[PDB]
């Protein structure tokens, strides 16, 4: 098992990543 | 939650953003032709956020602040020449990246000799980057049985402050 669990996934806004 | 500033003077366009400090985004406008009048904008993070950085699908740097509670904060090995690691699941199951950025005690990004990612179980190579303050993994299929180990080899100073977050494009 992993030491940590991430529950938030970042996505760049469209205005920066078209 | 804190985003870089995308607005630019007339005649200028937003080009990229970087973590200037652990708590300060810096955005860059560019003119055509390039000039020294180009607007550079520093945006402070809120005190509970940390600045994280990665390269977008177009190769441009992109920086923003994420609450530290929403990512993994860890220390690199006390001995700068010892590779140290941490392991992370990501919810929900699916294809995600990890990114990692490293800061020194003065909140400046610090280049490390190697950041490497291993899919687990199996120690599957999920990306190796070098001489860089930040680096992102391949797109990896996380699940209740699949997780990712991140390893930092500083090669210089130890006890550095690392931040590992998840992202998709």
């Amino acid at each position: 098992v992993a030491e940590h669990t991430i529950n938030y996934i970042d996505i760049a806004p469209e205005e920066f990543e078209p | 939650d804190t985003l870089p500033v995308s607005t630019c003077p007339a005649g200028q366009k937003y080009d990229r953003s970087v973590c200037y400090k652990a708590d300060k985004i810096r955005s860059f406008c560019v003119a055509n032709p390039r000039s020294n009048r180009e607007k550079i904008t520093d945006t402070p993070c809120q005190p509970r956020e940390i600045c994280v950085q990665r390269n977008l699908s177009n190769g441009k740097s992109f920086a923003k602040c994420i609450p530290i509670v929403d990512l993994v904060e860890w220390k690199t090995s006390a001995n700068g020449n010892k590779e140290g690691c941490t392991t992370t699941s990501v919810n929900p199951a699916g294809y995600h990246h990890l990114g990692t950025i490293v800061y020194d005690i003065n909140k400046n990004p610090i280049e490390v000799d190697k950041i490497s990612y291993f899919g687990e179980p199996g120690n599957v190579n999920e990306g190796i980057g070098g001489s860089t303050s930040y680096f992102s993994s391949d797109n990896f299929q996380f699940s209740k049985s699949r997780y990712m180990k991140t390893c930092i080899f500083s090669g210089g100073y130890g006890n550095l402050n690392a931040y590992t977050w998840s992202w998709e494009s």
